[PDB]
């Protein structure tokens, strides 16, 4: 029998509950939303990377949920080493910041598909 | 010129070179008749009494016109197998039904009908509701797109539990098992269908401690929480006040059983959600009592359509795999009548009528009874993202406890999406994925061993 | 000690030598297991799902006291056929169910068992309601005494009319249909079930027009009058909205479908109904849906003891005679259970358990549904005082119009009071009392005449 | 692909192979262009500026899909003489209109369009309203039918009056005239349009008096009299 | 006006004691440049496009991203009410999550006029 | 009262607030000057498609007409006339903000002349 | 395509989005001022130099908006000079206090100008 950390088991939704991802797990994440018709896209944060609630407190209401977009959709990419290159740039940039790649469905408009592609060291 | 006395019903109710119009509400009918009862007979007496007519000549239908306003059977389909069974094909005019009212569109195409000495028994299977009148209800109070976008849920179906026993456990001890489920990375905890307010447990205390758990858990592993609260009460006004102390905890989710509870009282809350911005998970406790038989009832289908109409952001859709009822090509038949904007007519899968739902949002089906980790696989498979997934008994039957049942869950869950992602094929590739996450996670491997060989077969 | 794994359900829920305590709600299953399940396993599971168990085991079950909380199959009956079908006696503690809350009831004991792939079919046939349970609810807003004290109407069953055609007619054209019938004998005339608002007749102008000739015929014939306006909706303000306005028009009767519009709406109009003085008629439009088959389902008496605790002044309970389905001795079975405190256990008429009401109002049964002036004699044999007769064809479809198809059915009636008051029996004399009354009677004559040899047998 | 800057409106919307739906509201537009601007794109300005588009291309466009919600220029019939005029016809989805609102629907169809520098003048002959959005709304509270059926009046054009002149007289005047007009035969009589609270005469003292003289004109002829309020 | 080929009223003088019956602005330029704390320089504002089409949180999104460049306001087009692509509750919240995150990033007042 | 200006008669609002007038409808940063100098600073200057219209999305995009805006005000209020030496003004802010710069490249020249 | 960063750029409304003024830019400021009619004056804030929702969160309510007043608004000065001699005894007595140069006009009762002209080395 053994019992769940309450500490230092922070999550980020789709996919951290498995082990880190690879670069080569990274790059098939983004081949299926590619294949998928669906528009990649970079987001990322550095203060506040859990959802919280200082604003408003009323039913569905919750800061932290949008992040900073980097650059914009990625429209008309069909290679997901372009991407790939992005999460390296932005890593660059800001190696203390969170970061997401997102896949948007323009139909449904909805995103379907997240998950984190950097966090910092400490959190 | 009026003559009293019986006539055929099928001098006025059988219409066979009718054209549907697009405003009409159809039904397809599986009747079985009395011996000695034509078809064209029992099909227009269906009409009838479902619409306009009754037993006898009433003078009264020269005041108005029955031609506009007439229940028509247009066509009737011999079936296979049961004799002398028949699809009975009905046309309503608009007209007949009241704006936004489920209520008033069961109680004329299904109110007295089925009681009928000239039958032996009846069926509705399905029901064309007609895009003029989909715009007269609100629908969900937020639908698949607002849902996720609200809860930060994306890429993979989401995932619940219901607390267990179904009833017995105090207020307290129900927020202790709720904490311990949601820390674990489940998405969602839930009150069972029964847990109202009991001498056991008061509602009041259940929503103040489940809203301490969900506070608690959502701030430990930094990921949206919720606990579905039920709202379904004796009366309206003890619904509104459970719906009104879940909207002041700043609480996101609250549930309702729509076929107990009723439809008036459903579109009474799924209205409030809207308004509150609540999102309303829905139970179908009682379907089985209408929809299990082949000859007789009404198919799920139909009722899937009502909660849709009436509003719910998710409903109880079945497992196929699971302990309860339910086959494969039917039960994706009806999730795409829940999720898609238009569905066609796709007798394979028992749809009857191309469905058109002009932009009303759509409504999560949720998987829910006797599944574990070696049916995530094939749940992944049938239900893809657009899904909630529900272990009862699959978390708090853990050998570990909650937390280590809820992550067994979820890491079964995220292995299969992660596998399909990268082209692997669910349904052949299934107990593999699920063996191989065992390796590095030991609240899976605990979970394996003791549901290996649990399988619902009949 | 907790142990992780699933155990069959005849371990718990499976108590043979269990004493029912008279708190307990008791239930009578029909259940058709699938091949191969004991009938003490399909007995357990029933129990278990309908009240504290799951799949598997749960560690939470020792927080709490199973032995307390736990339904119990106590019974299995083997029944004739095979099959394999028997009785299951399931007895549930008072503890498990929400005070006045018809809803909970059925949505724990119902609930999900029926769907159970363990079997192949399930009905229950009855509820025994424990007194301590009946105590907390209201039941009807005035019941059969008050009724007829309110009304000033005694020693004769009551008379209705349903206008028809059931859609289509304007709002002008029902109210002057329902001066016609009322004017002529009638106590009542109603909406038809699924007259609710629609295009071409909006509720609020019917309830005026209505109220314009239920005040026209009273002034008229010097009885008290009624026309049950329908306040059944989509949503619970629309239902109310219209019960509201027939309060302000000062009229007597409101009526609800309460199986389309559902118990939680159906309890908050029984309580507006009893604090503002409306009679409350209740259709029960739906319930073949779920009552017809003998295997599968719910029996009405189940339904009809729902009704009395939810709330209701009238039922709608069958003709026997009439278009629609109902045994005779099963329908005097569920009469009784409508309007007697207490009624003993009888097999012979499906009542499987003791009914104690202690106290409750009773409800009126409605004998409705392609009936005439020659069912008369049966329907005052069957029913007696204590009962509506309607008809809808059976007036509106008299040759000579609404007031004379009302003094027929009036006469015919009266003729049957003043022969059984005389001493003669309805059921061998009942076409000749008929026959004899038409010779002072020009309008049961020609009713007589257009309805001779019109039956309903299959 | 994302590319920044102006192109013309005719090319995203201008759809003359479009097939209007059953669900579209249908806009017939008599557009009076300015000299130099072919009436495709103008028609195309109108469709664009009147529900997704606007003078300059936005990233935005693409996370959702055009296709199903701009308003397009289906048809362009051109006016017999010449100062460029032409009826452009203008198809908009049922998504892009708020259920039961008039108003939602005239800010969309009417609300920048007119104002355009590209055109001389902008007329709305009419609009196709489909039946899927007609049942969205009330309509009126009562129709033909159930008036004449609540005033039991039948077989003949009704008889109305309004009081004069538009404004000055009092209450008890009003009252006076109104009792005078309804009792000689019309069924009605009404305030005139600009009659609402004012010095001369406050509303709730017209109401008062007005009912009376109703009052008083139907018990002496007989028949069922109004007064607009 | 039959007697009439066309009517155009140009301009209306508002007597002063008429003008007293009104409230006028709730607020007004002073009180409004007051209460953002907004002085010395035009305001700037940013209509979201397309004017129909996007979701309540790609609405957020837009709005954030705007705010935090320097606009002081964002707007919803004028077109914008609630509609099956967008219900306006949905709006309004996801715009207040938008105001309140770009302000607290510029330590500038935002607004989006919903 | 002024014809030249259309106003048939002189109105007096007697302290009832004013109203900001706001700009808006295809306008850009090469038409910040003439705005600033048409209305001044009781404006609101509104840029749907000149900002949501930017290369580098709406952040880059809400800074090019955040600072064409406040590069006009200085230039203002350190004696510059904005009705003559309005392109000058821009073209020397594009110099240091690579924003403005990407914006301008853009919009030079987009006119609306009838 | 740049990136605008989501930190490290706090801002101070009216010309913060330009480089940083010049001893000779913010004289500029202050002469327009005077020129203008309007009167000058100075204010400072140590504690809290942003805007902040603490006392209450209804609409147009917001906590540090005021500024403390230093001394009073400087009526009758017809000497840009004179008003940068006060800004620079500020500096002095508080070298890490946020400062601004605010002018009011009278008639009009608003204020008309309102610029950043001091602020401490880290915020
Ligand atoms: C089930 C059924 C009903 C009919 O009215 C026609 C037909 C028999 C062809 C049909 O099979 C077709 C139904 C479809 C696709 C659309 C409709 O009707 O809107
Ligand atoms: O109580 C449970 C099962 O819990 P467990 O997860 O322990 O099996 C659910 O409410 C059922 O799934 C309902 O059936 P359906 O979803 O078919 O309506
Ligand atoms: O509209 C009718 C029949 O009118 P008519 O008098 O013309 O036959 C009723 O709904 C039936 O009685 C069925 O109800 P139930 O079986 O519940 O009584
Ligand atoms: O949506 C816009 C223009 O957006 P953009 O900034 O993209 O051109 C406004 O509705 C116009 O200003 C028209 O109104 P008016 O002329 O009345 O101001």
């Amino acid at each position: 029998m053994q019992v769940w950390p309450p500490i230092g088991k922070k999550k980020f939704e789709t996919l951290s509950y498995l082990p880190p991802l690879t670069r080569d797990q990274l790059l098939k994440e983004v081949e299926y939303l590619l294949r998928k018709g669906w528009v990649p896209c970079l987001e990322f944060e550095l203060k506040k990377g859990f959802v919280y609630r200082e604003h408003n407190k009323s039913p569905g209401y919750y800061d932290g949920r949008y992040w900073t977009m980097w650059k914009l959709p990625m429209f008309g990419t069909t290679d997901a080493s372009q991407v790939l290159k992005e999460l390296d740039e932005v890593k660059k940039a800001y190696p203390r910041a969170f970061v997401r790649i997102i896949g948007f469905d323009n139909v449904r408009q909805v995103q379907c598909i997240s998950f984190i592609a950097h966090t910092p060291a400490g959190y | 010129g009026f003559k009293a006395g019986v006539k055929d019903y099928k001098l006025t109710y059988y219409t066979p070179d009718y054209q549907t119009k697009d405003t009409d509400i159809l039904a397809a009918f599986r009747v079985t008749p009395q011996p000695g009862v034509p078809p064209e007979e029992a099909g227009a007496a269906v009409a009838a009494e479902s619409s306009t007519g009754t037993w006898t000549t009433v003078w009264t239908d020269g005041l108005t016109s029955l031609d506009r306003y007439k229940g028509r059977c247009y066509e009737i389909e011999p079936v296979p197998g049961e004799d002398n069974q028949f699809i009975a094909y009905v046309a309503y005019p608009l007209d007949l039904f009241e704006e936004g009212s489920v209520t008033n569109m069961f109680t004329s195409i299904v109110g007295n009908v089925f009681g009928f000495k000239a039958l032996r028994a009846l069926r509705l299977e399905d029901l064309r509701i007609p895009y003029a009148y989909v715009k007269t209800f609100q629908g969900p109070p937020h639908g698949i797109q607002v849902e996720r976008d609200k809860l930060n849920k994306y890429g993979r179906p989401l995932l619940g539990c219901t607390i267990k026993p179904k009833l017995g456990l105090s207020a307290k001890n129900y927020g202790r098992a709720v904490y311990e489920c949601l820390r674990g990375g489940l998405d969602f905890t839930k009150d069972d269908e029964n847990v109202n307010s009991q001498p056991f447990m008061r509602w009041r205390d259940r929503f103040l401690f489940c809203a301490e758990a969900i506070y608690k858990s959502q701030a430990e592993t930094g990921e949206i929480k919720g606990h579905y609260l039920n709202a379904t009460a004796g009366t309206c006004e003890e619904m509104l006040k459970r719906a009104v102390f879940a909207r002041e905890l700043g609480v996101p989710i609250v549930m309702h059983d729509y076929l107990t509870g009723g439809f008036t009282a459903n579109t009474t809350l799924s209205h409030y959600c809207r308004d509150n911005g609540l999102l309303l998970h829905i139970h179908r406790a009682m379907h089985a009592v209408i929809d299990r038989q082949k000859n007789h009832g009404m198919h799920f289908r139909v009722l899937a359509k009502a909660l849709r109409l009436s509003g719910g952001d998710h409903i109880h859709a079945g497992t196929v795999v699971g302990k309860l009822e339910g086959e494969r090509e039917i039960t994706l038949g009806f999730v795409d009548l829940l999720r898609d904007d238009y569905i066609k007519k796709d007798r394979s899968r028992g749809i009857y009528f191309t469905q058109d739902w002009v932009s009303l949002p759509g409504v999560i089906p949720v998987a829910s009874g006797g599944i574990h980790v070696w049916h995530m696989p094939a749940l992944t498979e049938i239900f893809g993202d657009d899904s909630v997934l529900q272990f009862g008994g699959g978390t708090l039957g853990h050998p570990w406890g909650n937390a280590p049942g809820a992550v067994a869950n979820r890491v079964a869950l995220e292995a299969c999406v992660q596998a399909r992602n990268e082209g692997r094929d669910l349904a052949r590739e299934g107990n593999a994925i699920i063996r191989e996450a065992c390796k590095w996670s030991p609240e899976l491997a605990a979970a394996c061993e003791v549901w290996k060989e649990i399988k619902f077969e009949f």
